RNA sequence: ACGGAAGGGCACCACCAGGAGUGGAGCCUGCGGCUUAAUUUGACCAACACGGGGAAACUCACCAGGUCCAGACACAAUAAGGAUUGACAGAUUGAGAGCUCUUUCUUGAUUUUGUGGGUGGUGGUGCAUGGCCGUUCUUAGUUGGUGGAGUGAUUUGUCUGCUUAAUUGCGAUAACGAACGAGACCUUAACCUACUAAAUAGUGGUGCUAGCAUUUGCUGGUUAUCCACUUCUUAGAGGGACUAUCGGUUUCAAGCCGAUGGAAGUUUGAGGCAAUAACAGGUCUGUGAUGCCCUUAGACGUUCUGGGCCGCACGCGCGCUACACUGACGGAGCCAGCGAGUCUAACCUUGGCCGAGAGGUCUUGGUAAUCUUGUGAAACUCCGUCGUGCUGGGGAUAGAGCAUUGUAAUUAUUGCUCUUCAACGAGGAAUUCCUAGUAAGCGCAAGUCAUCAGCUUGCGUUGAUUACGUCCCUGCCCUUUGUACACACC
């Protein structure tokens, strides 16, 4: 499958929690955005991490979300 | 020689003299020797924890290692020189710490203490997680295993090769031999080399 | 063992003149690789005097490592005849 | 007796040993290493012959 | 089973290592020595 | 100006390109004429065991390989630029030879 | 824990749909049995081409014989009118073995004899052990702290439901917050006219130069013919995918399903690593890892000669070759990848010559992206002979000869030549593996190697059918449930 597990979603959720008036819903300005505010280890788990993001913002953008 | 046989016999030229440091130096605290091949000559750089024993009075020890290695691997004189300097941290080392619960063992010590000492000394000296298990006749019995670990310990993946310091040791009791098994979970923050976090750990800046 | 004295002999001399030796343990090898002798002789004079003390010996990897020690010193410098200022080169 | 205590060993098994435990079986002859397999399972790391797949 | 008769308290040839104290033994027709 | 190859052979790649980015800004820092530095494939020595030591249980292999690094880079220097550059490299692990 | 209980999920070590089979024959190999002087021995899903176990000698542990001590050393009895060692020739012995004897030379406190203590042992015990492995289990599982429940064992956390490969998440919620496992990670295989650089890689066109054609073009030698370049090749730092975008479906989401895009959309494919608890699983025959028991000079130490390990009324497992025309044979085509390789010595071999072949000989190159090597691999392709019959399928059995390795091929080591041309007509009940560059067919390299693959480890060439599911069989996970089970339905 293709779920994403919690050390990627709790990354996307802090990520967007600090970051709104940041980081738009395109995923290659998102993953860019990721490289210079987080430390992340290794380039999947970025791309993983940027793409969650835009997914998040993405469904922001249709109304609010819990967390 | 071929650059492969070459290297191929490096290799095993440096696990025979790690080999032979592990049977000498025991009782002096060895943790392992580097090689290093100049030009000139050959420096073999012993890191032990008390190296005062290595070293022996002016240096008798030492030399008489230097002249053994010196003949076995059959060297014109000179051409090799041994320096124990230091080991870094006596607690971040397996070889080390599994070393010196082996001689507490064999010196008449509880299993549950020695071994809960060592994890002790480990976790004090910066370690992120240790774990000693004693396998055999720790009793007259079927030889059970005790385990006895403190903090966590990563086993396993990648990380585990980048940093975790495991050490096996043959203890002879009376009755049949011990099996000592010490594993280190260094902390990848103070790493010096190499990744210095988690591959799954995410720090954000704000 | 059963072996001429004066290769026991150049066993002896060797052994106080460098202070260590190392021998393959190959008990048919016709000679030692640095002493004029059998590698035999060698490795049973040492199975010798060892166990009277004066040598500490080590395994690692099928060759036999021999060290000199005080006692040592001692015995061979009274074998061999010598004042007691030739040091072992070890020292 | 001293004339006949070995014939010729110049091949086979036991022309060759682990030249760590002396064993003829089971030998490591690739590059050169001449290590029993068993040997060379416990020291590879040192050697420096390590697992990537 | 060597015996090594005690033989109790008691000429020359050739490879002059033979230093005078090779007293050669005389089965039958012997020309070889101890030495050898 | 004499020609000289130096080869570099390691098991580390991290210290074989080290000594090789070393050797590389010095010659461009002495100005010399360089051939670049040429990464000759590396070499995989595997070898299959057995995971046993005896002979029992599902039939499970091992291979362990061992990859060989080696890089050659030949240029052009004199005397004392030969000498400097094998005394230069003394870095552990890595096998050098310079070859007129 | 189990259930011929239920509910949900899952797996080609299960099935469905099928493919390739195996079981039927010959032969190879292992196991049993029988035999033997011995036919050494372990192992009985998770034993049986497994012990890296392809044994002529060695290995070797077994069998018939034969030497040696490699019995350190604390000790006491032998010894400075010699403890002890070696011995030519002959008996004797397989043996030119001074084993032992004939007989008398040589050596000289280096050993002999007795005591103790050691030493070696592929001797036993894997049900005394370590270490390592295999399996439980390739599933998703496991565990504290504090809080809550219970007198307690214990439970919750760790969950109704959706979701996922996943204790993966959405979320729900007397638990909150965590740890291991999974994932993340590392190696590899894909793309990248992106950067860097390359007579150890390659290409254009200039030297030189053959053919053919001559309006200058094709093919190509120019391994020191220069320049330019890095597309192909190599290897470093990086890029690239995150299920991206869009539709639909979704509980409110996690997601899912399509399509476009894209090198790549099943964790992108394949692996490495891989938790908690275990097993009287294997290994004392890997270890100078090892406790105890046994032996230790007429040795169970070790060595040497010979033999055996292979033996053949028979049964079983893994294999190879086949039963043919989608084929055999003969010419011609001429297409890889992964690798290995000798300096104190014998490895990989090109090329020439000798030979029908196997092979031999004279040089060469190679310590290797440099030479073997473009490993000029085989299947396959084309054209012919065969023409359906145990045939020109098959190649067992056997005789004769010639080379090769080896101290030594007898019980044929292997190869080559000729000849004999067996069973085998597509295979019972059963039963194996497998879902895409996969199955299957084909060969090559490496490992064991002095010689010996029908084995394994990897590699590539050619490349389907089916399915995109299910819980029927055989099992696994979770939950509920019953239990007179706990050595746990054997
Ligand atoms: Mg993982
Ligand atoms: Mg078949
Ligand atoms: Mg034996
Ligand atoms: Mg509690
Ligand atoms: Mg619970
Ligand atoms: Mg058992
Ligand atoms: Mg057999
Ligand atoms: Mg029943
Ligand atoms: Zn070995
Ligand atoms: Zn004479």
């Amino acid at each position: 499958g293709r779920v994403r597990t919690k050390t990627v979603k709790r990354a996307s959720k802090a990520l967007i929690e600090r970051y709104y008036p940041k980081l738009t819903l395109d995923f290659q300005t998102n993953k860019r955005l990721c490289d210079e505010i987080a430390t992340i280890q290794s380039k999947r788990l970025r791309n993983k991490i940027a793409g969650y993001t835009t997914h998040l913002m993405k469904r922001i953008q249709k109304g609010p979300v819990r967390g | 020689i071929s650059k492969k046989r070459k290297l191929v016999a490096d290799g095993v030229f440096y696990a025979e003299l790690n080999e032979f440091f592990t049977r000498e130096l025991a009782e002096e605290g060895y943790s392992g020797v580097e090689v290093r091949v100049t030009p000139t000559k050959t420096e073999v750089i012993i890191r032990a924890t008390r190296t005062q024993d290595v070293l022996g009075e002016n240096g008798r020890r030492i030399n008489e290692l230097t002249l053994l290695v010196q003949k076995r691997f059959k060297y014109a004189p000179g051409t090799i020189v041994l320096y124990a300097e230091r080991v870094q941290d006596r607690g971040l080392s397996a070889v080390a710490q599994a070393e010196s619960m082996k001689f507490k063992l064999l010196n008449g010590l509880a299993i549950r203490r020695a071994a809960y000492g060592v994890v002790r000394y480990v976790m004090e000296s910066g370690a992120k997680g240790c774990e000693v298990v004693v396998s055999g006749k720790l009793r007259a019995a079927r030889a059970k295993a005790m385990k006895f670990a403190d903090g966590f310990l990563i086993h396993s993946g990648q990380p585990v090769n980048d940093f975790i310091d495991t050490a096996t040791r043959h203890v002879l009791m009376r009755q049949g031999v011990l099996g000592i098994k010490v594993k280190i979970m260094r902390d990848p923050a103070k790493s010096r080399t190499g990744p210095k976090a988690l591959p799954d750990a995410v720090t954000i800046i704000e | 063992m059963l072996m001429p004295k004066e290769d026991r002999n150049k066993i002896h001399q060797y052994l106080f003149q460098e202070g260590v030796v190392v021998a393959k343990k190959d008990f048919n090898q016709a000679k030692h690789e640095e002493i004029d002798t059998k590698n035999l002789y060698v490795i049973k004079a040492l199975q010798s005097l060892t166990s009277k003390g004066y040598v500490k010996t080590q395994f690692s990897w099928q060759y036999y490592y021999y060290t000199l020690t005080e006692e040592g010193v001692e015995y061979l410098r009274e074998y061999l005849n010598l004042p007691e200022h030739i040091v072992p080169g070890t020292y | 007796e001293n004339v006949w205590f070995s014939h010729p060993r110049r091949y086979g098994k036991g022309s060759r040993q682990c030249r760590v435990c002396s064993s003829h079986t089971g030998l490591i002859r690739k590059y050169g290493l001449n290590i029993c397999r068993q040997c060379f399972r416990e020291k590879a790391n040192d050697i420096g012959f390590n697992k990537f797949r | 089973k060597h015996k090594k008769v005690k033989l109790a308290v008691l000429r020359e040839c050739s490879n002059p290592t033979c230093g005078a104290g090779v007293f050669l033994a005389n089965h039958k027709d012997r020309l070889y020595c101890g030495k050898c | 100006i004499i020609k000289i190859r130096i080869t570099l052979t390691s098991t580390k790649v991290k210290q074989l390109e080290n000594v090789s980015s070393n050797i590389v800004k010095n010659a461009e820092q002495h100005n010399l004429v360089k051939k670049g530095p040429v990464r000759l494939p590396t070499k995989v020595l595997k070898i299959s065991t057995r995971k046993t030591p005896n002979g029992e249980g599902s039939k499970t292999w091992e291979t362990y390989e061992m990859r060989i690094h080696k890089r050659y880079i030949d240029l052009e220097a004199p005397v004392q630029i030969v000498k400097r550059i094998t005394q230069i490299t003394i870095e552990p692990g890595v096998d050098v030879e310079v070859v007129v």
